[PDB]
């Protein structure tokens, strides 16, 4: 079995650091070539670094060179990647890659990617803020209800409503980042009018990461 | 003679 | 070469199961026959596809192929499933700044769906807090596009406007929207006119839908 | 697909070839096929010859002064391409046939049969001081409009294209190295034992090479320490049969064993060039020009004992050494050294392409 | 022993400074010849001989002068043994010298069989061979030196030994047996050695001339190398053995003083200019030794 397996990834400051660790499986370090490609969040691939092992070879990007450095630990089949002077435009999922050494430069096995975040904000817990149902300015026949979570800075969050029981379209949009450094997200959901007044519409938060519970209750007005 | 045989 | 750019031609592409489509890039210069492609899902890692232009990686399905002209080189899918779904990306290894290219996404086309416009007055307890945001959702629309214009009194907002856009409906193959309008403590008593124009290609005519301070 | 074409420097002569690397199957090697494309209208009543040489550059006894190191010519071949004079009707390859429709009327045929037993491209790795063409074995094919082949081969009207001549791992495993040593020491019975074997007949480059060693010392001497290496030698028939050696990788182990005592241990070594890229004379492969090639594959001799003509004969071989402390008469330093010696293949697989893909900065 | 102060001094340092360049050089060449980071033929045992004779000329560097230096330079009135250090000394100091010129000619022959006749060095000059030969030449150094035992001593060479105005060396033995020793030791390490190496040298130096660093212009060198300074100093072994008692003069005291003190430093600076050759001659060697002790190819498509 081959697998390449990341670690040492999380939330840093910017000019903290890192050393990310792929612990490479099922094969050696000297015939093959090990390869660090990151992906911005919505952006495309870009590689990073790259060493031989064999003819004695580290390689960088124009963007990463002074800071980056990169080493492989033959005995334990490892290749490090240390960061420093981590900047906001180092925020990406990088990816540990392997090719063959010999006559093969293509990057056919990938590992998982561990998602670093470089930023100065902390974590913090976000506030439920229910979207009213305007049942006039709405034409459908299904009105749409809604909360809105704002200002959390940790990975996404979990909403659900009514602990699962309501699935009837539920659109839960990826989380933005806003200017002042904290995500924030919305999830809104289509209901039939028949059960307006009645049906109850409780939204669930979890932020286990930030460790915060807020739930807020929408009715229509 | 005293060299002392160098 | 000091650095060379792989330009993919179709960023977007949409088709339907059983199509045929073909993925081409063209490079800055002669990268020879160095050219590697890969399928990532979203939320996975790159697969490698085939490499050296033309050669099918072992395991790959032999509906993805790959062919070099020039300096451009072409990824088809004939007949393409479901699960071709995926973003495109083009590598060449010919020098050591490996360069890929900008990602070709591959959704699945169906039938134009009218989009559904919705108004969302900010919470009371928001205002409370200092902050106001209103919010405008946009449901099921199939062919992106739709760009969202406020009014605030008359006035062409722009630039504050945050708006994110759900992926393809698992079971609808269709799209949502939701753009968010970050107001001051001060902003949203000052202004009381509200709106919401939506200037959707699928459908015939824009719609706007508007608000006021007020109404429920 | 892909054709390799360079032109004459005044550009009145181009040839063209499929391959840049041909590969050696022992019985029989590839055979080196092309186009010429020639001017007749400036040709002037004047012959294009094609020529495949097989050249060998060493010194006799390197020192500080390389009297030999000058050059040798392990085969020569010759073609008149222009002028079908002779008339050869030998088959066309279909890769000729497709440059000849491509090129025209003007594109005429020349194939060589490279002849076995003859050195596959092997670069001798340069000293820091040593300045000029690298030593080992190179191919060229050379094109040149001339009206005779005695004339002096001008410099604008040539074409000098290097090949390569290489070998693949066989695809049928061999025995499994075994070696062993029974060494009775001086004044004592039950003799020391050794038992060092490999796992593998043949290896890929870049693997590692698992050395299974198990001693078992039944006399009164201690094994003071364990030296395990991987050394490459290099058989040189230029002047004088000279066989060279250089280890490559090196395991030293601490690993004592007592009288009276067994011990069994499994070691892993890897030979790579980046802890070898100053030894001087190290058998590296074929190049091109000037790129990194690895350490240089193991030399499949035909039917085993054919014909040993000049070129270099390069073989890897795995030595178990235990070194055995004597004090007494001594002073604790006079080590007794048993040694094994286990003979392997370094070759690369057998490819689907051209090996060269890797990328250059 | 009357000699000038300031001469004494000089000279004092200039064998100081031998001693530091020879002993620096000779320690070099010894590190630089035992890292083997070069592919080395199966039968090339050139740096054998280089490892031998560097080696003998660092013992000679360490072993001779600084006895040299106390016993016959500074004072020559006291000494610094009796009879078991001062014959040991002796012997030590002989043997080494025997084992340097040993190593040179073997040198010489290595080489001559090398460049002139490969096939008898290829067939029988292996590393085995030489190193057994190496060993029977330091091991019969020391045998040629055997009569330097019984030969030395301790005397007084005055009227009574209750004075310190004399004890040093001084062979005891007769003069016939002192006349004999020293035939010998003359033969052995100046006629024979120094012939060999002149006539080996010469001959490859012709044959190297056949093809027309220096190169051939070494062995020029080599040769009158051995000659400048072996010569001077074995000579003086022979003007204060086989001369008579005769011709005695203050003057002829200093001079032989003079020429003992200009021999001996020819014979260190002898002893420490082969590191220099050695730096010289090659290429490969020097960057070691130096370096710790200082149209395109186009593509297409048919
Ligand atoms: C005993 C023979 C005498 C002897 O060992 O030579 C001394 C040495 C020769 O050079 P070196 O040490 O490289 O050679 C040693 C030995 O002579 C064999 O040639 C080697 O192969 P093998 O393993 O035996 O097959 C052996 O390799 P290994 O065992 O280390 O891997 C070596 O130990 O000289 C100097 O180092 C410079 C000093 C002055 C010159
Ligand atoms: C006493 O020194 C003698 C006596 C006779 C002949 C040569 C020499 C020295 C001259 C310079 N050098 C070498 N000379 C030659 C000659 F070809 C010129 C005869 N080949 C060598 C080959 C290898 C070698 N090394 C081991 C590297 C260190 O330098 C040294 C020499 C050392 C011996």
């Amino acid at each position: 079995e081959v697998q390449l397996v990341e670690s040492g990834g999380g939330l840093v400051q910017p000019g903290g650091s890192l050393r990310l660790s792929c612990a490479a499986s099922g094969f050696n370090v000297y015939s093959s070539s090990i390869h660090w490609v990151r992906q911005a969040p919505g952006k495309g691939l870009e590689w990073v670094a790259s060493i031989s092992s064999y003819y004695g070879y580290t390689y960088y990007a124009d963007s990463v060179k002074g800071r980056f450095t990169i080493s492989a630990d033959t005995s334990k089949n490892t290749a490090y990647l240390q960061m420093n002077s981590l900047r906001a435009e180092d925020t990406a999922v990088y990816y540990c890659a392997r090719s063959r050494q010999f006559w093969y430069s293509g990057l056919d096995y990938w590992g998982q990617g561990t998602l670093v975040t470089v930023s100065s904000a902390s974590t913090k817990g976000p506030s439920v803020f229910p979207l009213a149902p305007s049942s006039k300015s709405t034409s459908g026949g299904t009105a749409a209800l809604g909360c809105l979570v704002k200002d959390y800075f940790p990975e996404p969050v979990t909403v659900s409503w009514n602990s699962g029981a309501l699935t009837s379209g539920v659109h839960t949009f990826p989380a933005v980042l806003q200017s002042s450094g904290l995500y924030s997200l919305s999830s809104v959901v289509t209901v039939p009018s028949s059960s307006l007044g009645t049906q109850t519409y409780i939204c669930n938060v979890n932020h286990k990461p930030s460790n915060t519970k807020v739930d807020k209750k929408v009715e229509p007005k | 003679r005293r060299p002392y045989i160098l | 070469a000091s650095d060379i750019q792989m330009t993919q031609s179709p960023s977007s592409l949409s088709a339907s199961v059983g199509d045929r489509v073909t993925i081409t890039c063209r490079a800055s210069q002669s990268v020879s026959s160095a050219v590697a492609w890969y399928q990532q899902k979203p939320g996975k890692a790159p697969k490698l596809l085939i490499y050296s232009a033309s050669s099918l990686y072992s395991g790959v399905p032999s509906r993805f192929s790959g062919s070099r002209s020039g300096t451009d080189f072409t990824l088809t899918i004939s007949s393409l499933q479901p699960e071709d779904f995926a973003t495109y990306y083009c590598q060449q290894y010919k020098y050591v700044p490996v360069t890929f290219g900008q990602g070709t996404k591959v959704e699945i086309k169906r039938t134009v769906a009218a989009p559904s416009v919705f108004i969302f007055p900010p919470s009371d307890s928001q205002l409370k807090s200092g902050t106001a945001s209103v919010v405008c959702l946009l449901n099921n629309f199939y062919p992106r596009e739709a760009k969202v214009q406020w009014k605030v009194d008359n006035a062409l907002q722009s630039g504050n406007s945050q708006e994110s856009v759900t992926e393809q409906d698992s079971k609808d193959s269709t799209y949502s929207l939701s753009s968010t309008l970050t107001l001051s403590k001060a902003d949203y008593e000052k202004h009381k006119v509200y709106a919401c124009e939506v200037t959707h290609q699928g459908l015939s005519s824009p719609v706007t839908k508007s608000f006021n301070r007020g109404e429920c | 697909t892909r054709v390799f074409k360079k032109a004459s420097p005044n550009g009145k002569l181009t040839v063209y070839l499929g391959k840049r690397d041909f590969v050696d199957h022992i019985d029989l090697v590839d055979p080196v096929d092309g186009v010429v494309l020639v001017d007749p209208e400036y040709l002037k009543e004047r012959r294009v010859y094609v020529t495949l040489t097989c050249a060998f550059r060493y010194g006799r006894e390197d020192l500080d002064v390389l009297g030999l190191t000058f050059r040798k010519d392990l085969f020569v071949a010759n073609v008149q391409s222009f002028p079908p004079a002779p008339e050869d009707k030998k088959p066309l390859t279909r890769l000729q046939e497709r440059l000849i429709k491509k090129l025209g009327e003007h594109a005429y045929p020349f194939t060589f049969e490279i002849p076995p037993n003859l050195p596959c491209s092997v670069t001798l790795q340069p000293g820091p001081e040593d300045t000029g063409k690298a030593c080992g074995v190179d191919y060229e094919v050379k094109a040149f409009c001339a009206e005779n082949l005695e004339e002096k081969i001008h410099k604008r009207n040539s074409v000098r294209l290097v090949i390569r001549k290489v070998q693949y791992a066989p695809e049928r495993p061999g025995p499994q190295p075994t070696a062993e040593t029974t060494r009775q020491f001086l004044m004592s019975d039950k003799p020391l034992h050794l038992e060092a074997s490999l796992d593998k007949e043949i290896y890929y480059h870049g693997e590692p090479i698992s050395v299974n060693v198990h001693v078992t010392n039944n006399t009164n001497k201690t094994v003071k320490k364990i030296k395990i290496s991987v050394r490459q030698y290099a058989d040189i028939c230029l002047f004088n049969t000279a066989q060279y050696k250089c280890p490559v990788a090196m395991e030293e182990a601490d690993d004592t064993v007592a009288p009276s005592s067994t011990f069994c241990k499994v070691y892993t070594l890897t030979p790579f060039l980046a802890n070898n890229r100053e030894k001087r004379g190290l058998a590296l492969d074929g190049k091109l020009k000037h790129e990194d090639t690895n350490l240089a594959s193991s030399t499949l001799l035909r039917e085993g004992a054919n014909r040993e003509i000049l070129g270099i004969i390069v073989s890897y071989k795995v030595k178990v050494k235990l070194v055995v402390s004597r004090g007494g008469l001594l002073g604790d330093l006079a080590s007794s050294d048993v040694a094994v010696e286990l003979p392997f293949t370094l070759m690369h697989p057998k490819p689907k392409e051209e090996p060269p893909h890797r990328e250059v900065p | 022993v009357n000699t000038d102060i300031y001469s004494k001094v000089l000279v004092t340092a200039v064998y100081l400074a031998l001693f530091v360049v020879g002993t620096v050089g000779n320690t070099v060449t010894a590190f630089t010849l035992a890292r083997k980071k070069s592919l080395q033929s199966l039968q090339s045992t050139v740096h054998y001989h280089l490892g031998s004779l560097a080696l003998s000329d660092l013992l000679t560097l360490l072993l001779a002068m600084p006895v040299e230096l106390y016993n016959f330079i500074w004072v020559h009135h006291p000494w610094a043994f009796g009879d078991a250090g001062c014959r040991g000394y002796y012997f030590l100091r002989d043997a080494c010298t025997y084992a340097t010129a040993l190593n040179v000619a073997s040198l010489s022959v290595e080489r001559y069989l090398a460049l002139c006749h490969p096939f008898k060095a290829k067939t029988l000059m292996s590393r085995s061979r030489t190193k057994k030969f190496i060993s029977a030449i330091w091991l019969a150094s020391a045998l040629l030196a055997v009569p330097m035992l019984f030969t030395m001593g301790e005397q007084n060479r005055s009227a009574d030994g209750q004075h310190a105005g004399g004890l040093v060396c001084t062979p005891t033995i007769h003069t016939a047996t002192v006349k004999v020793v020293i035939q010998v030791n003359t033969f052995m390490s100046f006629i024979f050695p120094m012939v060999v190496i002149s006539v080996l040298n010469t001959i490859i130096a012709n044959k190297l001339t056949v093809m027309v660093r220096h190169g051939v212009r070494v062995l020029r060198a080599v040769v009158i190398a051995f000659v400048v300074c072996w010569l001077p100093y074995h000579v003086r072994r022979l003007m204060f053995c086989y001369i008579s008692d005769e011709q005695w003069t203050p003057f002829l005291y200093d001079f032989y003083h003079y020429f003992y003190m200009v021999t001996n430093a020819l014979f260190y600076v002898s002893s420490t200019i082969n590191p220099i050759l050695y730096n010289l001659v090659s290429a490969n060697f020097r960057h070691i030794f130096i370096a710790t002790l200082a149209n395109h190819t186009l593509s297409s498509n048919a």
